[PDB]
């Protein structure tokens, strides 16, 4: 019973506890801008 | 051993006759036999056998 003649079902691979993630998120300029609070869909100044 | 035959001995004869005849004696045979052998072989790969 050589591994090269039987089906894969007889061997279960080792499960590793790691994940790969190359995604990135650019730095934000948000805190530079001025902050305003409103409670309606329109405003005036 | 084996007894192949018993043979024929003696017969009914006329009283007037003064002697008797020799028959054909039996036969015994010697026989012998033999014993036979059954054999085989199988092999494995260590890592595959250990990981299956």
């Amino acid at each position: 019973f050589e591994a090269s003649t039987i089906g894969p079902a007889f061997f279960t691979p080792q499960v590793l506890a790691l994940e790969v993630d190359c995604n990135i998120e650019c730095a934000s300029l948000l805190d530079l801008y001025g902050q305003i609070e409103v409670s309606r869909s329109t405003f005036t100044y | 051993m084996k007894i192949a035959d018993y043979g024929q001995l003696g017969e009914y004869t006329c009283d007037a006759k003064c002697d008797a005849e020799f028959g054909e004696p039996g036969n015994i045979r010697h026989l012998e036999g033999k014993t036979y052998d059954y054999r085989g072989v199988f092999c494995f790969n260590r890592k595959n056998l250990q990981e299956a």
